[PDB]
């Protein structure tokens, strides 16, 4: 949260805390609306930027956020887990029964697919590779190579 | 229109001989995926409205009948093993009860909901 | 509590050539630590505020360099005047100064 | 006039909606390697394989920007969703003649075994040559 | 139960993080599993000792 003077540079305006600079933006004990992250404090600075008009003082006002871990486990951590894991069971049924290990692999990567779509309806569309856009491509990569395991066998 | 074409297409298991074991049981269960499928877009239309309306009602009952129809192959398939005779007649009976429980439900559904 | 471990605590450089002396924070102290050069017999003076800031009539050959945690001040072309003790002080929260530093030629 | 020339990033769109179609249609070229008396598994894999790749298009249908005319990226969609169709297909016609001619059904397994993948990378070439 | 819980999850309103019916869900797909690794077992076990 960077605030500061319009049209008065650093000779005519400049700005400064009220209170010792750790004691001067004051969150409310129960003013943190956050669903998904954690304010973990806050970190007050002063500087001084240089624009087309000249130099100007900027107070910066920084707010820590740590994001919950639980949901995205339980939503997509374990499910592709558990999907993978069923890829890898699928090799202790018997080698003379096709059709069922056929259906079980190709079904599991539909259902990894689904998992992979659902996925990435939350994540915002940046344009490089999440963290879970690793572990989603590796789970993948697996029920996909033990289908073509089966199909070697 | 779809859900009860779902419905009359899970009816389909019980022409089919009880020795496609593969062929009945993943149609009754690829006719519960779509029966789910279509019950989704039912109530997207809606509010989180508290109480049964008439068309999560239709759907809800034609999930029941597609439900009802892949555990009656279940029990069917398990009667095989113990006595043939008496599953001889489950097919006959199941033939005739499905569809009649259906257009009787469809008949008192549309006339109760559009006496009002 | 914010602790200011300066070094080093004694330093010997002759006059001509450009010394520096730093100071580490243990919290973060953004660009809020200040130098004062305080001569024997004398009141401590400030040298830099802010984090890079030259006060009112200290000659430019004094520089600061400012961070979250640590920080330096280059003194170049030292002078025959310019050997005095000097503290680093960070102002982020309740002042609290480090263990200062003598400069000796 | 203050004009700027925006270059849209490639690597999001390759990994949500290339990298998934070409694994599903290199999925469904496994039914070529299953043998021809196999007749369960080979309809699961092709019908699974046009099922998959329909959810995927009807998904990226909903993901990317609603824009009512033809991309580039709906032309891969439809290559993909023939080829599968293709692959299919031939199964069909494989358990077709199989019984008449067992040696004509395997020379067309080999054949498609051999010759899908080549014209995949050749459609792959001539769309990724077209669009850059 | 994987389409249902996606589905829920585009439909329910979107909060980040745990609540009662993700651990509900959850607990259906579990016992989805717990059931599907039951019969592979059964299928693996079967061939050499069918009492088992
Ligand atoms: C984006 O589109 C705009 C408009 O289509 C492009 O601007 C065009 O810029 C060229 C090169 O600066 C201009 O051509 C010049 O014409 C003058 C005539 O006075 C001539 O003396 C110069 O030698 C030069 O040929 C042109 O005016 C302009 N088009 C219009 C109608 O404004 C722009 O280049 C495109 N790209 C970017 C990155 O903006």
């Amino acid at each position: 949260l960077k605030f500061g003077s319009y049209a008065y540079t650093r000779a005519e305006v400049v700005y400064e805390w009220t209170r010792e600079p750790a004691r001067s933006v004051v969150v409310a004990e129960d003013g943190s609306r956050l669903n998904q992250y954690d304010l973990l404090g806050q970190t007050v600075d002063s500087g001084i930027v240089q624009s087309s008009t000249g130099e100007y003082v900027v107070m910066t006002t920084h707010f820590h956020l740590k994001r919950k871990i639980g949901y995205f486990v339980i939503q997509t951590y374990l499910p592709c887990i558990m999907t993978v894991i069923l890829s890898q069971v699928s090799f202790w049924l018997n080698r003379e029964s096709v059709p069922a290990r056929t259906v079980f692999g190709v079904t599991t990567v539909l259902t990894m697919t689904t998992l992979s779509i659902s996925a990435r309806n939350s994540l915002p569309k940046v344009a490089y590779a999440t963290a879970m856009d690793w572990f989603i491509a590796v789970c993948y990569a697996f029920v996909f190579s033990a289908l073509i395991e089966f199909a070697t066998v | 229109i779809p859900c009860t074409l779902i419905v009359v297409l899970s009816w389909v298991s019980f022409w089919i001989n009880k020795d496609a074991v593969p062929a009945r049981t993943s149609l009754g269960i690829t006719t519960v995926l779509t029966m789910t499928t279509l019950s989704t877009i039912a109530r997207k239309s809606l509010p989180k409205v508290s109480y049964v309306t008439a068309m999560d009602l239709f759907v809800s009952v034609c999930f029941i009948f597609v439900f009802s129809a892949l555990v009656e192959y279940g029990t069917l398939h398990y009667f095989v093993s113990s006595q043939p005779a008496r599953a001889a007649k489950m097919d006959s009976y199941a033939r005739i009860f499905f569809p009649t429980a259906f257009c009787l439900f469809n008949l008192v559904y549309w006339v109760s909901y559009l006496y009002l | 509590n914010i602790v200011m471990t300066q070094s080093p605590k004694s330093m010997s450089m002759s006059v001509g050539e450009r010394v520096t002396l730093s100071c580490k924070a243990s919290e973060y102290v953004g660009t809020y630590v200040s130098w004062y050069q305080q001569k024997p017999e004398q009141s401590p003076k400030l040298l830099i505020y802010g984090a890079s800031n030259r006060y009112t009539g200290v000659p430019d050959r004094f520089t600061g360099s400012g961070s979250a945690t640590d920080f330096t001040l280059t003194i170049g072309s030292v002078q025959a005047e310019d050997l005095a003790d000097y503290h680093c002080g960070q102002s982020y929260s309740y002042p609290t100064f480090g263990a200062g530093t003598k400069l000796e030629l | 006039s203050l004009s700027f020339k925006l270059k849209r990033n490639i690597g999001y769109f390759i990994l949500q909606t290339y990298m998934p179609s070409i694994l599903i249609t290199i999925l469904s070229w496994v039914s070529f390697w299953i043998n021809y008396d196999a007749s369960a598994a080979r309809v699961a894999l092709g019908i699974t394989t046009v099922l998959t790749m329909t959810t995927i298009n009807t998904h990226l249908r909903e993901t990317l920007p609603k824009i009512p005319y033809v991309k580039a990226i709906d032309m891969y969609l439809m290559g993909c969703f023939v080829f599968v169709f293709m692959a299919l297909l031939e199964y069909a016609l494989v358990n077709y003649i199989f019984f008449s001619q067992p040696a004509r059904a395997a020379a067309i397994d080999r054949w498609s075994r051999i010759f899908f993948p080549v014209v995949f990378s050749f459609f792959n070439i001539v769309y990724w040559l077209y669009y850059v």
